[PDB]
C-alpha cells in the first residue's frame, strides 16, 4: 500500500535556545508599598502550582556551565539594580576636605571607627556650615600630597560618583520565580547524582521555576537551599585548577553575625530638600562585629566535603588554606546584613584537613565549641567592578543579627607546585554569576515546536 | 503539557490539542516584558501561515496529497508509528523538512487552482 | 457594534458579525499605548484558538456533536430561545462553561481521529 | 516575492502563495521597532477577519455567492481576465470594493444562517 | 529650599485646558448612562454605547 506525508500539529519537540524571561514573586513581597521592592511592583504574581509535571520516557542533555539563564539573569539584576538607585541623592556634595579626627586611643588597643567633620552646601547655596559624622575606616583615604594626616577624602572622588540607596528600598532576598514565556517549556533535571555536565535521565517540567534566592555572598552561599541527599561537587571541569569548583551541602551548617556597636542614625541635609544620612555618636561601648559558626558543625561537614573531593582525587589527601590574597572585596567573605555590608576574615574556618580518618566527631559530647570570625564594615560599596560603581549603603540604627544557614562553598585548587600528595584548596573569589548559578544548575529552558511531519496511509478527496 | 514527550507516536497521538493551546501568560512590564507579549504570537501565527497554506484551515490531523518518498525515512509504517518517539525522528527528517514544505506548498496551490476546474463547472 | 445587546436570543441571531469585526483601532505613543496594541490580539488569538480547536476554523454559527445536558438550563428550548436575552444567561451558565469547554475539547478531537479510519479506508 | 506584479491577471493567478507568506522579519531594538513588531501582525489578522468571516477559512482562491454586478466593470471578462493587469484595475475598482465588503458579509451571512435550516434537518 | 527642588515650566507649553476623550481600545465598549437624575450609584435603566467619550 502506498503512503502519503501527513501534518501533525502538537507534537512535543525541543530546541534549545535564547529567550527572553519573566520575573515572577512570591508573596512575602505584596503587603509593602509599591516599588518596595522591584517585586511588589513590577514582576508578575506567581502561581504555587502546577507542579513539577513527571515525563515518563524522556532523554535530554543537560550543559550547565554553557546555561545562558545566568547572563540572562546577571544583566537582567544589572539594568534593575542600576534602575533602582535612580531617584536618590547623587552624593557629590561630599568631595570635600575631611579635617577631622584627634589621636587613636593606646594606639590599637581598641575596635577604632574614625569621627570626620566637613563643611556642606546647606539649603542656601553660598552660605555653607560646618557638619559632623562618622565613617568607618575602609572609607576614608590620606589626602596630603606630604606625610600629613590631618586632612582625609572619601574613598571615592578618584573612581566614579556615588548615589546613596534610599531608605525606602530594602535589600532582604525577595525570592524570584523564573517563569518562560508561552511558547517555551522549563524543563527541570532531576538526576540526584547529577554532577552538571551530561545527560539527565529523569527529567521533568514546569510552568515556573521555584524561587531562587537572589542573595549577593562571595565566600559562603548564605540562605541558599539544600542538596537533596548528599553533598555533590561541580566544576567545568576539574583539571583546571583556575576554574571555580563549586560545593553544594545537605547538612545545613548555621552561621550567626552581629554587629552590637549600638550604631545611632543622623540626618545631615544637602543642598535643596534632598538629605544624606550618616552614622552619630554610638551610644555604649564599642565591640567588634563578628560572625559565629559551631565547631563541630564546621568539622564534620568540612570532613565529608573532604571525603567528597576524595572521590575525584582518591589518590591524594586533603587539605585546606587562607584565601589567595587580593584587594578586600576578593580576599574575605563579604555578604549583606539587614542594611549593612559586612566582610568577614575567613582564615578560622579554612585551617583543617582531612586525610581518609572520619573522626568520632558527631553525636556532639560538649556543643558549646564555636568558632569566631573577625568581621570589618563597609558602607562605600564598589559593588560590581566598573558598573556605575560606588552605592553608600545607609547605615541602620540599633543592632542587627542575621542569623543564617550555609548551603554552599565556593573554592579553588591551590595554583602550587612540588607534585604535593596531599593537595590543598582555598577558598575562592566570588563572581555572582557563580554564586547565581550555583543554585540555579537545575533548569533549562527549551523552544517548543509544534508542527510535525510524518508518513501515514491517507489520502483527501479532490 | 508535555506527558506526551519520550513515548511512541501513536501513543503521542493525542493529547496534541493540550500542546497546542499553551501559548497564553503575562502582564507586562516595560519593553523586555512586551517583546516577551508578542511572544510566539509571530510564532503562533507562522505555524498558522504553514498550516493554512497547506490547506490545514485550523489545527488537526492533516494529511495531503503528496506520496511519502521512501528516501526521507526508509522505514517501514508500522516499525516506525508503534515503536519511535517523536524526538530523534525530528531530528533525522530535519534532513528533507524543506523540500517537504515546498512541495506541499506546490501540492496544495495545484489543488486549489483544480477547484476552479469543477467551481466552475457547477 | 452593540445593537443586538438587550433583546432575545433569536432577534440577536444576526449582526453577530459586526460584533465580530470591531477589533481594530489606534496609533502609537509611548509603551503604554503600544500595549494596548498588542490590545485584544492576544484575546482575538485565545478566541481563534477555542473555536479552532473546536473545529470551528472560521468564526460561524458552529453546532457541535456534544449532547446538552439538561442540568445544564433544564428549561425547555423555544422559551429560553425566543424570550431570553444574553446576559444573565451567561451569568447563570457561568456555572457550566468550563466542563463545557472540556467536552468540545475531547468530542472534537475523538472526531478528528475518526477523520483517519475513514481517510485510511479510501 | 513580486514576480507576478505587472503580469496580467491568468499568468498572475500562481505564485499567490509566495506573496502571502511574506510577512515575518526582525529582531528588537526599544519601542520603535518593536512597533514594527506589532507589524502587519494587525494588518494581517484584519485580512484573516476579512476572509474567515467571508467564509474563506484559509486564504485560498474564494469565490462568492454574490453576483458581480456588471455595472463595475461593464467588461467583458475574458478580455479583463486574459490581458488587464491588477494594478490599475484595483485602482479603478475602488470605486465599489466597499459595497462589494457589505454585499460579501450579507450574503455569506445569510447562508451561514441557512446552514441551520439543513443542519436542523439531519 | 525646605522642601524639594523646582523646575520652571517652559513658556513653550500652554496651560490652557485642551478637551481629551478618552477612547477604549478595540476589544471594549464605553457604555453611557442616559438616566437624566441618576445619583450615582444603582441602576441605570436607559444606557446607551460610544466609540470614543
Ligand atoms: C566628632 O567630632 C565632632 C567635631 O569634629 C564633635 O562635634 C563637636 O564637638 C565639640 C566639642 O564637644 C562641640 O563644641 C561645643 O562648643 C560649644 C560652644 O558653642 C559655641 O558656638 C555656638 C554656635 O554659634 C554658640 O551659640 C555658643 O554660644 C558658643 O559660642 C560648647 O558649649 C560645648 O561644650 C559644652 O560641653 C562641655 C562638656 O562636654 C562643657 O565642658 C562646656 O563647658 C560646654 O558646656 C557648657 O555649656 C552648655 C551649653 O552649651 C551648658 O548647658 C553647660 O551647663 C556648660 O556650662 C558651663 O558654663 C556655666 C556658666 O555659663 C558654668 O557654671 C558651668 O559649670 C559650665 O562650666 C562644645 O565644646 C561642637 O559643637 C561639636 N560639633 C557640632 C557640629 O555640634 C563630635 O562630638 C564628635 N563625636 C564623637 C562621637 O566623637
Ligand atoms: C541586640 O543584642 C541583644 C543582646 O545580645 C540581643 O538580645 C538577645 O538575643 C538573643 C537571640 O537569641 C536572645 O536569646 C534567647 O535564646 C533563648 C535560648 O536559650 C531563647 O529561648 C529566647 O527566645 C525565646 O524565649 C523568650 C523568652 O525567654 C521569648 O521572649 C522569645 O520571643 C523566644 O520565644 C532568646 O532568643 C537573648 O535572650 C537576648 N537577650 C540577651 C540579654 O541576651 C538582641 O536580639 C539584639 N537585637 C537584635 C535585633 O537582634
Amino acid at each position: 500500500e502506498n503512503l502519503w506525508v501527513t501534518v501533525y500539529y502538537g507534537v512535543p519537540v525541543w530546541k534549545e535556545a535564547k529567550t527572553t524571561l519573566f520575573c515572577a514573586s512570591d508573596a512575602r513581597a505584596y503587603e509593602k508599598e509599591v516599588h518596595n521592592v522591584w517585586a511588589t511592583h513590577a514582576c508578575v504574581p506567581t502561581d504555587p502550582s502546577p507542579q513539577e509535571l513527571v515525563l515518563g520516557n524522556v532523554t535530554e542533555n543537560f550543559n550547565m556551565w554553557k546555561n545562558d539563564m545566568v547572563d540572562q539573569m546577571h544583566e537582567d539584576i544589572i539594568s534593575l539594580w542600576d534602575q533602582s538607585l535612580k531617584p536618590c541623592v547623587k552624593l557629590t556634595p561630599l568631595c570635600v576636605t575631611l579635617i577631622c579626627s584627634n589621636a587613636t586611643v593606646k594606639n590599637g588597643t581598641v575596635e577604632e571607627m574614625k569621627n570626620c567633620s566637613f563643611n556642606t552646601t546647606t539649603e542656601i547655596r553660598d552660605k555653607e556650615k560646618k557638619e559632623y559624622a562618622l565613617f568607618y575606616k575602609p572609607d576614608i583615604v590620606p589626602l596630603s600630597e606630604t606625610n600629613n594626616t590631618s586632612e582625609y577624602r572619601l574613598i571615592n572622588c578618584n573612581t566614579s560618583a556615588c548615589t546613596q540607596a534610599c531608605p525606602k528600598v530594602t535589600f532582604e532576598p525577595i525570592p524570584i520565580h523564573y517563569c518562560a514565556p508561552a511558547g517555551y517549556a522549563i524543563l527541570k533535571c532531576n538526576d540526584e547524582t547529577f554532577n552538571g555536565t551530561g545527560p539527565c535521565s529523569n527529567v521533568s517540567t514546569v510552568q515556573c521555576t521555584h524561587g531562587i534566592r537572589p542573595v549577593v555572598s562571595t565566600q559562603l552561599l548564605l540562605n541558599g537551599s539544600l542538596a537533596e541527599k548528599e553533598i555533590v561537587i561541580r566544576s567545568e571541569n576539574l583539571t583546571n585548577n583556575a576554574k571555580i569548583i563549586i560545593v553544594h551541602l545537605h547538612t545545613p551548617v548555621e552561621i550567626v553575625c552581629t554587629r552590637p556597636n549600638n550604631n545611632t542614625r543622623k540626618s545631615v541635609r544637602i543642598g535643596p530638600g534632598q538629605t544624606f544620612y550618616a552614622t552619630g555618636d554610638i551610644i555604649g561601648d564599642i565591640k567588634q562585629a563578628h560572625c559565629n559558626i559551631s565547631e563541630e558543625k564546621w568539622n564534620d561537614t568540612l570532613q565529608k566535603v573532604g571525603i567528597e573531593l576524595q572521590k575525584h582525587f582518591p589518590n591524594k589527601t586533603i587539605k585546606y588554606n587562607q584565601s589567595a590574597g587580593g584587594d578586600m572585596e576578593i580576599t574575605t567573605h563579604s555578604f549583606n546584613c539587614g542594611g549593612e555590608f559586612f566582610y568577614c576574615n575567613t582564615s578560622n574556618l579554612f585551617n583543617g584537613t582531612y586525610n581518609g580518618t572520619y573522626i568520632s566527631t558527631n553525636s556532639s559530647a560538649n556543643s558549646t565549641s564555636t568558632i569566631t570570625l573577625q568581621c570589618r564594615i563597609k558602607q562605600i560599596i564598589n559593588m560590581w567592578q566598573g558598573v556605575g560603581r560606588c552605592m553608600y549603603a545607609p547605615p541602620i540604627a540599633g543592632n542587627i543579627t542575621c542569623r543564617s544557614n550555609i548551603t554552599g562553598l565556593l573554592l579553588t585548587r591551590d595554583g602550587g607546585t612540588n607534585s604535593n600528595e596531599t593537595e590543598t584548596f582555598r577558598p575562592a573569589g566570588g563572581d555572582m554569576r557563580d554564586n547565581w548559578r550555583s543554585e540555579l544548575y537545575k533548569y533549562k529552558v527549551v523552544k517548543i515546536e509544534p508542527l510535525g511531519v510524518a508518513p501515514t496511509r491517507c489520502k483527501r478527496r479532490v | 503539557f508535555l506527558g506526551a514527550a519520550g513515548s511512541t507516536m501513536g501513543a503521542a497521538s493525542m493529547t496534541l490539542t493540550v500542546q497546542a493551546r499553551n501559548l497564553l501568560s503575562g502582564t507586562v512590564w516595560g519593553i523586555k516584558q512586551l517583546q516577551a507579549r508578542v511572544l510566539a504570537v509571530e510564532r503562533y501565527l507562522r505555524d498558522q501561515q504553514l498550516l493554512g497554506i497547506w490547506g490545514c484551515s485550523g489545527k488537526l490531523i492533516c494529511c495531503t496529497n503528496v506520496p511519502w518518498n521512501s528516501s526521507w525515512s526508509n522505514r517501514n509504517l508500522s516499525e516506525i508509528w508503534d515503536n519511535m518517539t517523536w524526538l530523534q525522528w525530528d531530528k533525522e527528517i530535519s534532513n528533507y523538512t524543506q523540500i517537504i514544505y515546498g512541495l506541499l506548498e506546490e501540492s496544495q496551490n495545484q489543488q486549489e487552482k483544480n477547484e476552479q476546474d469543477l467551481l466552475a463547472l457547477d
